[PDB]
């Protein structure tokens, strides 16, 4: 498993491409640079970064205006931001549903107003609310239709047959469409989570990823940025600052062990906070090639 | 997920062969619990049974035991319902045990409790017996195997047939009455899970192969379709003969007159006879002690 | 509406023949005299009277032994009796399926081992048990299956279909086909209820109508036997008789005022039991023509 | 050897039951009367009678309607029926590859689709076409890959281990298990000829015998029917009766002598064609137990 992004920000096939993490571990950050590695690397396809936090947190990471409107970002004709308002108890996944359904309709109605079509949509999920929880209820309640099917099926079907296999023939086609709307193929829809080295930080991944494989949904990439490093920038010293790592360091090892087989991409920690298009294009070029804290130092303190 | 799989699945073989078998075991399984947090029991299913095979496969029966368990837990976890393709999944991995695995025996039992807890046998699936029964032979554990293959299929009845027969040929001493000792179980134990078709095949099979090795002196009765081998220095033979076509008539008369007739053999098969009087015969009065 | 059931008696298209009655309310006998009158107005047809009785009241009805297989009443080559027993608490409806399946299976099997095929079949309802609850439950669970269908249609078709009416059709396909199998026609199917004008029958017809409405199943026959008519009889006298029927006569309005447009045959009422296939017959045939107390009290003074 | 099919019609281990025979010899008639024998003998099993004959012989011979989907004969609950078309040069063995495993994907189709499943299955081969051909490329071809597999250990296996019996382990493997195919073991498997006693007849039985010996499929049973026996018959008479069986009787012998330890039952000429669930039992009952022209004469002059 390489530490990095590499095989996802060059693949031409995917056209889901998920990005959460609660917590306020950055989630903004990631998917500005997950889309900008993707949109540099594949110029022959278009791609789209759409948000649904109400801070308008591509706007200020970017620093140009994003609204429902899809506008390619200002020096990329690759690369386009949608800012959409996700809202502007009874049955289980209906709620999730229309909030879905409806932010699908603002993709299609902006590739017919000029941008045309988007090849791989990168989806900045909401920093609260599990809009993935209907994720499930079309596996579920189909599954449901198969116990019922069947078992309405009494003895026979010789005497079933004699007053009226159809049923158990269009449900097993209903059931594999349903089924193929959730799996969306795993070489076609991916999700990726961001996180740091922290205790909640850990806890609130773990979670985040059971939920996801209880969806079936493609999971093998766990961003943490703000990471320190400190025992190899070129100007040492500063016990506040190593301690810190010492702890970081502590938890890093709890996640290369817990998730052994996924894409643990370590990011470095950045002076002040990344924004522009410059710092973040060159601040995403580590999802691409791992940082090394010995030699990219500069970069780091570069963005500073 | 499902080319996620596949791929780990040779890193972890890759760490079998290479002799990291705490990095292959400890992996797989913190892996294996996260698919079944998230009650994706199905890939927790083939994951770990792959795994489970692999290191049986390579001699190593402390990971491949304690993966089998691990398995069966899920078994249970998802409810998984016996049929073929969960039967078959255990055969395999009982088919790469080694017959002298220190927990054999609890692997087995595990298989087989999981079995009867989701299926409509008592005892377990018929099909998944035949295979622990060739297992629990392999390690010399004769009277577990004759069990299960008491319980087994078609293939399980001529496996018995071997045991017995194999028993009896490792006798030093062959006696009249050693030939009944081995022949009696067949035509008792079919007899009471009523399976004459199997009392039957097994009886005609090993009263065959005893003609054809100790030469005794013998010869075929038939009559209305039923035959007899009467044997001339075999009586314990001739009334177990007797005493399994009577069944068939379920007639009380033809029982009484049979043990009549073979007072010492009715003590012999005192409690055997009781039993087969109240399947075959309603008899409620307990069996009268002739000597 | 005519007081008898005539229509029926001679109908060649009706191929179910319900027949029930709780209350000890003489069900046998109206069951073996219905089967009797329908036999002998179609000589052209095989008809089948099957009990599930544990009494076996067919046996003791007519004078022979009935069992299991099918046999010809004898002096009768159109009328078969059979007596089977029906048995030898989470899900509605299957219960009772097991059993209306297993009875059907007895009667395919007699159609085959000689009697070939039997055109309407004389059903004798048990005397206790709604063995005709799963006659609701296909028409239930099926429209679950509608409201389960369509709600499963969120905002689409469009996107419904860029991830994956077949479920629309089919499913008024299986809707239609179930239905199909309750309603069986009022024309091919129909049922046949047995009482007396005394209170507690009423309540128990009353009840036992509105559960084969509920169950869309055809009703509009109405038997009321041991009818005393004791104002015509050619030998009057008696106060004890002239009581008992001045409170038969009481509800006996009830019924015509309950049921106006159903089939009320009112029956008389013999000395003794009605047995043997010669009384039944000429008991019988009251059902075909209307009883007047005055000119047929011979033909019932005769059965004693 | 009994000339009788009592051993087989009477077997719960036998899954695959085979019958040929070209020249219209009354194949469809055997296969027919066999599959009803084995349905009526073990009542706890589901039998499956499949043909791919174009001219719907099962349907003609039932009077029924049979289609690729598996339907219960009317009047039994034990034996199916099913009329599939087994097709709606450089590789031998390929061509009947496909054209089997089609056939047997209609099978498990029907044991999903209600049926759930059928102990044995009554295979109707195919007028033409040895549609048993494929019966003998799996064994070919392997063994071919064990002269392959050892010729391949050049001088060692010292050296030819240093610069790389994992390959005799694993071809005795794939050996056994394809042999295991075709063997399919003769209490699970056994193939049913059917012919009549003239030259041409013995011709193509003959033949057929050698073919099915070359797949080592079991072979002993041989089904002679058109038969006159003409020398029993209440009722003698008419030469043109004698000569014929006179001739039947000449082949009849060189069949005893031919094939001396197989089941070669006799089977009676019958006026007419025998068709309807019924005239088949009751002429399929000879399969079981030898036809004797003396007493059984009634049962033939019966299907007239
Ligand atoms: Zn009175
Ligand atoms: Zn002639």
């Amino acid at each position: 498993v390489e530490p990095n992004l590499h095989s996802l920000i060059t693949s031409t096939t995917h056209k889901w491409i998920f990005v959460g993490g609660k917590g306020g571990v950055g989630k903004t950050t990631s998917s500005c640079s997950i889309a900008i590695q993707m949109a540099l690397s594949q110029p022959n396809k278009q791609f789209l970064l759409i948000s649904t936090d109400p801070a308008h947190n591509l706007s200020d990471a970017f620093g140009e205006k994003f609204g429902k409107d899809a506008r390619k970002v200002t020096g990329m004709n690759n690369l386009s931001c949608m800012e959409i308002d996700p809202s502007a108890g009874s049955i289980p996944g209906i709620d999730e549903a229309l909030s879905f359904m409806e932010v699908m309709k603002h993709i299609k109605r902006q590739e017919q107003g000029e941008g045309e079509t988007f090849d791989t949509v990168i989806f900045d999920t909401a920093p609260t609310g599990h809009t993935l929880r209907f994720l499930q209820l079309p596996n579920t309640l189909s599954k449901l239709l198969e116990k019922f099917g069947e078992i309405t099926n009494k003895l026979g079907p010789m005497l079933n047959s004699f007053m009226g296999i159809s049923g158990k023939l269009n449900e097993l086609k209903a059931n594999v469409e349903t089924i193929r709307q959730q799996f969306t193929d795993p070489d076609l829809t991916t999700f990726v989570c961001v996180c740091i080295s922290e205790f909640l930080s850990l806890y609130e991944t773990e979670r985040l990823i059971q939920e996801l494989i209880s969806y079936d949904m493609d999971v093998n990439s766990i961003i943490v940025n703000q990471l320190l490093f400190a025992e190899n920038d070129q100007e040492h010293n500063c016990k506040r600052c190593q301690a810190r790592w010492k702890m970081q360091k502590k938890y890093l090892d709890q996640i290369d062990e817990l998730y052994e087989d996924f894409h643990v991409v370590k990011m470095p920690l950045c002076a002040g906070e990344i924004r522009g298009l410059n710092n973040l294009t060159k601040f995403s070029q580590f999802l691409n090639k791992e940082y090394n804290p010995i030699t990219d130092g500069k970069v780091i303190y570069e963005l500073e | 997920m499902g080319a996620k799989l596949a791929k780990t699945l040779q890193r972890f073989e890759n760490k079998i062969k290479a002799g990291d078998y705490y990095e292959a075991h400890q992996t797989l399984r913190t892996i294996a619990n996260r698919y079944v947090r998230s009650k994706s029991y199905e890939h927790a299913i083939e994951l770990i049974s792959q795994g489970a095979l692999s290191f049986l496969k390579a001699k190593q029966g402390g990971s491949g035991t304690d993966l089998i368990f691990y398995l069966l837990e899920v078994y249970d976890l998802a409810e998984v319902k016996v049929d073929d393709i969960s039967v078959a999944r255990l055969v395999r991995l009982i088919a790469e045990l080694d017959p002298s695995e220190p927990n054999l025996k609890d692997v087995i039992t595990g298989m087989n409790n999981w079995s009867i807890k989701f299926s409509e046998y008592k005892f377990g699936d018929p099909y998944l017996h035949n295979t622990i029964g060739s297992k629990l032979l392999e390690g010399d554990f004769v009277y577990e195997a004759e069990r299960y293959f008491m319980l087994g299929t078609h293939d399980s009845m001529i496996k018995y047939v071997d045991l017995l027969w194999d028993w009896l040929c490792q006798v030093d001493d062959i006696e009249d009455s050693t030939v009944a000792e081995f022949f009696s179980r067949l035509v008792f134990n079919y007899l009471f899970i009523s399976n004459i078709s199997f009392a039957h095949e097994s009886k005609d099979i090993f009263l065959e192969r005893f003609i054809e090795k100790f030469h005794p002196k013998y010869e075929k009765i038939d009559k209305n379709g039923y035959e007899i081998v009467f044997f001339e220095d075999y009586s314990d033979l001739n009334f177990l003969q007797l005493l399994l076509i009577t069944c068939q008539t379920a007639d009380a008369s033809y029982f009484l007159n049979l043990k009549n007739h073979y007072l010492d053999f009715s003590q012999a098969y005192k409690s055997e006879l009781e039993f087969l009087g109240q399947e075959y015969f309603n008899i409620v009065a307990p069996k009268q002690t002739n000597f």
